[PDB]
DNA sequence: GCAGACACTA
């Protein structure tokens, strides 16, 4: 076998896939086998992109026998995959033992579930035919517009809020102020008229932000920085910040904003895609109503 | 590797410079990029004459490492129905390129097969989001396109191979 | 207008409105320097529910009819300022988020209805409706405040309300019989071509003249329970003159919150 | 990153706008007295309709067109009652604007919308005439159901005569300044056959594929509108003209043989200089070749033995 | 400003633009309705689009109720359409309120029609004392291109499955186009209202010819309004352009075989009737229409070498798949006959709509017998014999054999 | 477009 991982504690495993179930659960998965460890990605419509790293550390038979450039890359159904792990992984502190194996290139990817004498092994045939790798929605670091960390639980909070009130099209709002009263909110508007979550200047749940010219070195204050993100990917990102412990907020100039999840724990990083151009004028009412 | 390949794909054209026959609709494609200015490519001939083919050289001459992030393909064979349609070109051209300052083609092969609201919803869009996306209609067939998509992309006849 | 409130009413607050919304889609929501008025007429012109907030309801009751200049349709002379908003968009607003508490809520016009919430942490969530001022039609108070005596408890009743399956949506007939209040709740059988069941009727009635709504009543009695009312909180009334034709008149009495309800029979 | 000469020149006042003078005319004077009725405009695609309507609503507004407007497109979630809710929410707020204005709620291509949205739309209407106003537009008013019809205004669209898109490609071609030919703009109008945007589209393809405007060049690029060959075939005289006409034209140039018979028969129904049984006679004809073409005989020979008998029908032998 | 059919709004009864006619037929339904024995449960009123047909029970109720609010119009979901008429179930005494249910709500799926059909059988067959008068508004307009029964023609007889309109306890009363002349008297009446801004322009004396065209185009009183002040606030030099109406079932068989009047021209009329109404001249069970009305162009007293033709020409359009040009084809041969034979036309014979569903009924009852034949044999013994030989050899012998046995 | 019967004042 080419890769090998085995672990012990699946509770960390499903909690980390069920942040991916909104919109990856229907197929086309990209995995990835190298020395730093094992990463799921999901890109649909090209508009999102998700990454979800698992480290060595987080099994504990991790061998990767290979002798080659080492990157090895491998589609598969993500809907398979859920559906055969459904029925498994039931009740608590069941101790079954996963193992991953898979043989390099043309055989399927092999999963191991062994529960009190009771084992099971699915092989999920892969689709490598018309991959066209590279891929990837990157941002250079050289030019960000604003950095920013916020807490897990306020996010999901704001996010589970923001949800069931509709808001089709969102806003992000960028601002720093000379008597440290950093405002970070997160407005939309939708047939309710126009909705307001704003996430105060404590630094509990706002520890660290600052708003860039464009440089990432030059810290300016009194700069606004409007961002305009569709309500999918905050539906799509709600299920993940579900558990979290910080969340890492970075954009650049260019408009593509890139999330980090922290939850050791695993790390997972999402870059999403901004809209073409704001609604007619509508940036200057949104600075109109914050200070307001 | 290649060797082991149909003649039919082995022989696919890569540049603007392989594709025979069509010299004008070459020559004029080639002046359009190099101005910076795709208006609305309609492509009409039999089938066999390069169509795919010269959209595919002219995406790679355009954008050379751009074609994986920026380029959406859509065909027969995946879905098109109105919803699917909507949803996925609108959420394709509404959202803002990612680093490069060129406009976002979409090539949509075997345009004629698809229903007639999903083809006023295309031609909506087309009007609508066009500040950076621009649009590729591929049909051998014009019976079954609506008129009104024919007016907004300028149609160009791919004549048989002298 | 001005009124912020830090208490545990939101649960009561967001239940009425709830009712009222489930009433009628549209509220006419009316503020008078007396009290907080909320109310929403039904489309069938059968329904009259009233709710009154009274100024101990909040800590602040700074209204300013005198300063109101845009949307004089619904400024008129005690002086009011009535205005319309959907129910279901202020419902979704003032919800009770799930592991998570509020400590601060108010409402305020500006000159586009400014009311925010702030939970129990510093974070805070601001809304903006739109509302639209209508010509202050108190008349339906004026007939329900216009003016038999039957009191009973309101719990058993509740649990009456809610065991009764209204996915029927059947009618409630209250029999006083003799002395007893027998609370009944049957839908009438309806004929078919030839004596046939088209609908069928699921009847079911206990024993602890007039025939009115079952969801009005049972959206009415859900206040009591919503609310924890250690000093007062009595039980429900229901007044009622001779012929059924009369609507039908019940009132709760809470030290801060005044309900009212019109129902018309037949 | 230059806009198409489509897009770069869509005219914002209903004076740039030209083909129907007495229409345009009728919208200015709406603009300007502000009394603005329900209407339904249909035509001919891309002819200025949604132009119209956006100028019109711009000149009517000003500066309150960042909300006064809900251009609910088709390209969008048009069902039954998220449509309904936008539109209801739409009609239950008021702005500040004078007393002779009123808002104004563009639908353009309101044919694909379902006909439950449509009495929607009706409800819609006359719960909240008195505040908001509707504005279609379409292609054809077959679609739009007659109730909703009646509580508006019909403005048909006449197709753009020579006149209008000679003028507005000569005050393009003013604003581009591009050398240009008087047989290359004869050349261009003849290709369009009425049509405004496609004759921008010909003259930009001209423009940047060769320069020069002239008829030899807009020949290359763009061929002639098929109707027209269909025309010049169908009603030849002489079995042989017809046979080589059709040929060297339609299979040389690489057209479909399905296209060609559907392009015969809306020749054949918009037919004038023919008896009623020979029209007949060719319609038959026409649906039989097109039933052999859809199984999938679709060759030369068909095509051939299709106008052998329309040429024998003609004759009588 | 305000548009002129609300501004022009009626008050009074003589004010409506209704038949005299019609006018006392639904005062004699609705008088009815109100005394405590109930002849109609309901009230049907049925017609094209903007006949008038909510202002008449409008000023009928504002006249009537102080004898013995106005209406109430319900907004246009299921739920909610339950509750509302469960709400107008108990408002009889001391208001007297009429239920108006003018917009229905929606009908397109198949559920909610349905949960509608169930409610209205459910409140006609309701024996509970006294009534709510309750009238129902349907407006008779087809829908465009976008089956069995919605999508083709929505209309009364759509909506109710042959049960609600076959009840005792019904009115059935189908509206008409607005008359010419009340039309007219109409237009004059907003004329002389509006005399100042008439006399503004140089429009008071190239009136009666537009009012004419008007009244003579269309039958909708509130479309005519709209184009009446359209053309008035214009400068002039502008065309008018109205409500382009509906051609009926039977209407278009009616134009197909005698002809248009308007129109002498067989080509225009026929590339008119195709693009106005593709619809009902592509859709089925209309090419028999053509079949079993084509003998009534003279009472059947033509050439019979023409029918012969028309018969095989529908054969061959039949054999093309139901194609447009196939459809074209017959109507163009069925046309160009009737006018060659119209030479001598006289008495024209009524029309019928084709004897297709009877016959289905039939096969399906066939059906149903031979399956309950089959089953009582296979149940007596062992007796197969498939199906295409029972309606040759075991419909009639077998018959006969047990009767005589 | 057709027929059969009624409206309405000259
Ligand atoms: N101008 C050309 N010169 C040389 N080979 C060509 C040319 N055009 C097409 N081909 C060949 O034809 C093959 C298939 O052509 P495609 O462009 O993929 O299909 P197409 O011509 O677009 O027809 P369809 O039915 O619309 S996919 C290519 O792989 C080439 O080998
Ligand atoms: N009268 C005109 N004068 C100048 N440009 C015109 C005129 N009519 C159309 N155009 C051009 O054609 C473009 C398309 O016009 P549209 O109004 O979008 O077409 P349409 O009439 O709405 O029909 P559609 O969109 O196919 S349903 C405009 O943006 C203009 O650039
Ligand atoms: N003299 C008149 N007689 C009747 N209606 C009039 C008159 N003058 C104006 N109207 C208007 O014409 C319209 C006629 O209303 P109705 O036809 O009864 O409504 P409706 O039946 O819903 O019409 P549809 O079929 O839904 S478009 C109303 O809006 C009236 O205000
Ligand atoms: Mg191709
Ligand atoms: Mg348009
Ligand atoms: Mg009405």
């Amino acid at each position: 076998n080419k890769f090998s991982a085995s672990t012990v504690h699946l509770e960390h495993i499903t909690t980390a896939l069920s942040c991916l179930t909104p919109f990856g659960s229907k197929d086309d998965v990209l995995i990835f086998i190298d020395a730093d460890g094992l990463s799921f990605v999901r890109e649909n419509n090209h508009v999102i992109k998700i990454q979800l790293l698992l480290s060595r550390e987080l099994f504990m038979s991790y061998s990767y026998r290979n002798e080659t450039e080492d990157h090895m890359k491998l589609c598969v159904k993500i809907n398979h995959i859920l559906d055969s792990v459904s029925v498994m992984n039931r009740n608590s502190d069941d101790i079954v033992e996963c193992t991953l194996s898979y043989d390099g290139h043309g055989s399927p990817f092999v999963l191991i579930f062994e529960d009190s004498f009771i084992s099971e092994r699915v092989e999920y045939s892969t689709y490598l035919i018309k991959d066209f790798d590279t891929n990837g929605l990157e941002l250079d670091r050289e030019r960000i517009s604003f950095e920013a960390i916020i807490k897990g639980e306020a996010l999901h909070s704001a996010l589970k809020d923001l949800k069931e009130i509709g808001c089709k099209e969102c806003y992000v709002y960028a601002k720093t102020e000379a008597n440290d009263e950093n405002v970070f909110a997160l407005i939309s508007k939708s047939q309710l008229g126009f909705s307001k979550i704003k996430l105060p200047s404590n630094r509990s749940i706002l520890e660290k932000l600052q708003v860039f010219d464009g440089d990432s070195t030059t810290v300016i204050d009194g700069f606004a920085v409007i961002g305009f993100f569709d309500f999918t990917s905050f539906d799509k990102i709600r299920k993940s910040t579900k558990i979290a412990s910080k969340v890492l907020f970075r954009m650049d100039v260019h408009g593509v904003l890139s999330v980090n999840i922290l939850s050791p724990g695993i790390v997972i990083e999402v870059c999403m895609l901004e809209k073409e151009s704001i609604d007619e004028a509508a940036q200057t009412e949104i600075e109109l109503l914050m200070e307001t | 590797s290649k060797e082991n390949l149909p003649w039919v794909e082995k022989y696919r054209p890569e540049t603007l410079d392989e594709v025979y026959g069509q010299n004008e609709v070459i020559t004029t494609v080639r002046k359009f990029v190099d101005e910076g200015k795709l208006p609305h490519l309609l492509f009409y001939g039999p089938p066999g004459t390069g169509k795919t083919s010269t959209i595919v050289a002219l995406a790679r001459e355009i954008y050379g490492k751009n074609y994986s992030n920026m380029v959406l393909e859509l065909n027969a064979s995946d879905d098109r129905g109105i919803d699917v349609v909507r949803n996925q070109i609108k959420d394709f051209a509404s959202t803002r390129q990612i680093f490069s300052k060129g406009f976002k083609l979409i090539i949509l092969d075997e345009a004629d097969a698809m229903t007639n609201a999903a083809q006023n919803a295309l031609r909506r869009v087309i009007e609508r989001y066009t500040k950076n996306t621009r649009f590729c209609v591929l049909a051998n067939y014009a019976h079954k396109l609506t008129p009104a998509l024919l007016s907004r992309c300028t149609r160009f006849r791919f004549q048989p191979l002298p | 207008k001005a009124t912020i409130t830090e208490s545990g009413k939101q649960n009561i607050w967001f239940r009425a409105i709830y009712v009222l919304s489930t009433i009628q889609d549209d509220i006419k929501i009316t503020v008078t320097t007396n009290e907080l008025i909320a109310w929403s007429m039904n489309e069938t012109d059968t329904t009259l529910c009233q709710v009154r907030f009274q100024k101990s309801f909040f800590e602040e009751y700074e209204f300013k009819p005198h300063e109101i200049v845009f949307g004089e349709n619904g400024v008129q002379v005690h002086k009011l300022y009535s205005f319309r908003v959907n129910g279901r968009h202020l419902t979704t607003i003032s919800r009770k988020p799930d592991g998570d508490g509020i400590k601060s809520f108010t409402i305020a016009v500006n000159n586009r209805l400014i009311v925010v919430i702030e939970m129990d942490s510093l974070i805070v969530k601001e809304y903006c409706p739109q509302f639209q001022p209508t010509e202050r039609e108190l008349t339906s108070a004026l007939f329900n405040e216009e003016v038999n005596y039957i009191c009973c408890n309101s719990t058993l009743l509740k649990n009456f309300l809610d065991n009764c399956n209204v996915n029927v949506t059947d009618e409630v007939k209250l029999e006083i019989n003799v002395h007893r209040l027998s609370i009944t709740a049957f839908t009438k059988a309806v004929y078919g071509k030839n004596n046939d069941l088209l609908r069928n009727a699921l009847s079911m009635s206990n024993t602890i003249s007039i025939i009115f709504k079952l969801k009005d009543f049972k959206n009415f009695i859900t206040i009591g329970p919503s609310w924890k009312t250690t000093q007062d909180g009595n039980d429900n009334i229901s007044l009622w003159f001779c012929h059924p034709g009369d609507p039908i008149l019940m009132q709760m009495q809470k030290p801060g919150v005044k309900l009212e309800l019109v129902e018309v029979t037949d | 990153l230059q806009l198409p000469w489509v897009e770069k020149y869509r005219p914002q006042v209903l004076s740039d706008i030209v083909g129907n003078k007495e229409t345009i005319d009728r919208l200015q004077q709406i603009a300007k007295d502000g009394n603005m009725p329900h209407m339904i405009i249909s035509g001919m695609p891309g002819i200025g309709k949604t132009t119209s309507v956006h100028c019109l609503a711009h000149e009517l507004l000003g500066r309150s067109y960042a909300d006064g407007v809900l251009e609910l497109n088709a390209s969008d979630d048009r069902g039954i009652d998220v449509v309904r809710n936008q539109i209801k929410h739409f009609a239950q707020k008021k702005l500040h604007l004078p007393p002779g204005k009123h808002k104004i709620v563009i639908l353009d291509e309101a044919d694909s919308m379902t006909a439950g949205a449509q009495q929607a739309l009706r409800r819609t209407m006359e719960l909240y005439s008195n505040s908001t106003r509707f504005a279609f537009a379409c292609n054809q008013s077959n679609k739009i159901i007659e109730p909703l019809q009646s509580r508006c205004a019909i403005l048909r669209y006449s197709k753009l005569s020579d006149e209008d898109v000679l003028k507005r490609l000569l005050q393009i071609i003013k604003l581009e300044d591009v050398k240009y030919t008087n047989d290359g703009l004869e050349a261009i109008i003849f290709t369009a056959e009425g049509d405004m945007r496609q004759a921008i589209n010909n003259l930009q393809s001209t423009v940047a594929g060769h320069g020069l405007v002239n008829a030899d060049n807009v020949f290359k690029i763009v061929d002639s509108p098929h109707p027209l060959i269909v025309k010049k075939m169908l009603l030849a005289s002489n079995l042989e003209d017809s046979i080589q006409i059709l040929r060297t034209d339609l299979w040389k140039k690489g057209y479909s043989s399905i296209d060609i018979v559907t392009t015969s028969f809306r020749v054949t129904k918009n037919l004038a200089q023919v008896k009623e049984s020979v029209r007949l006679e060719m319609i038959k004809e026409i649906g039989l070749t097109h039933m052999r073409i859809l199984e999938g005989v679709g060759t030369y020979l068909q095509l051939a033995s299709m106008l052998a008998k329309i040429h024998k029908l003609n004759n009588k032998a | 400003g305000e548009q002129w059919y609300e501004k022009f709004k009626p008050n009074c009864l003589e004010q409506v633009a209704i038949h005299k006619r019609k006018l006392k037929d639904v005062q004699e339904a609705l008088d009815a309705m109100f005394l405590p024995n109930a002849k109609h449960r309901i009230l049907l009123l049925s017609g094209p689009s903007g006949c008038s047909k909510s202002t008449v029970i409008k000023e009928l109720s504002k006249i009537l109720v102080p004898k013995y609010h106005k209406v109430t119009e319900f907004r246009g979901q299921m739920e909610s359409f339950s509750e509302f008429l469960k709400g107008a179930r108990y408002l009889v005494m001391s208001n007297l309120s009429l239920i108006l249910i003018e917009d229905l709500p929606n009908v397109f799926h198949i559920d909610t029609r349905r949960r509608f059909q169930q409610l209205i059988l459910q409140w006609l067959y309701s024996s509970e004392p006294l009534l709510p008068p309750l009238v129902i508004c349907i407006t008779e307009c087809e829908i465009p291109e976008n089956k069995f029964g919605i999508d083709y023609t929505f209309s009364a007889e759509t909506i109710m499955n042959k049960e609600i309109l076959m009840h005792p306890r019904l009115k059935r009363i189908k509206f008409n186009p607005i008359n010419s002349t009340l039309l007219k008297k109409h237009l004059k009446f907003i004329c002389v209202q509006n005399m100042k801004m008439l006399k503004e322009k140089n429009k008071w004396n190239k009136r009666q010819e537009v009012i004419d065209y008007i009244a003579q185009e269309t039958g909708d009183i509130r479309s005519a309004i709209t184009t009446l002040q359209f053309w008035a606030t214009s400068s002039g030099s502008l065309p008018i352009s109205t409500r382009e109406s509906t051609i009926s079932y039977f209407h278009a068989i009616g134009k197909v075989i005698h002809g248009s009047h308007s129109t002498n021209n067989d080509n225009e009329m026929i590339n008119n009737l195709f693009e106005n109404s593709n619809n009902l001249l592509s859709k089925e069970d209309f090419k028999l229409g053509i079949l079993e009305n084509y003998n009534t162009f003279n009472k059947g007293e033509f050439s019979i070498s023409d029918a012969s033709s028309i018969v095989d020409c529908l054969s061959e359009c039949d054999n093309m798949n139901g194609l447009p040009e196939s459809n074209e084809y017959g109507l163009r041969e069925v046309r160009k006959t009737f006018r060659n034979i119209s030479k001598q036309g006289h008495n024209h014979g009524t029309v019928y709509f084709p004897r297709e569903w009877k016959v289905r009924k039939l096969q399906n009852s066939f059906k149903v017998q031979a399956e309950d034949w089959l089953n009582v044999s296979l149940y007596k013994y062992n007796a197969v014999h498939s199906f295409r030989n029972i309606t040759l050899e075991f419909g009639y012998y077998a018959p006969l054999i047990r009767k005589c046995q």
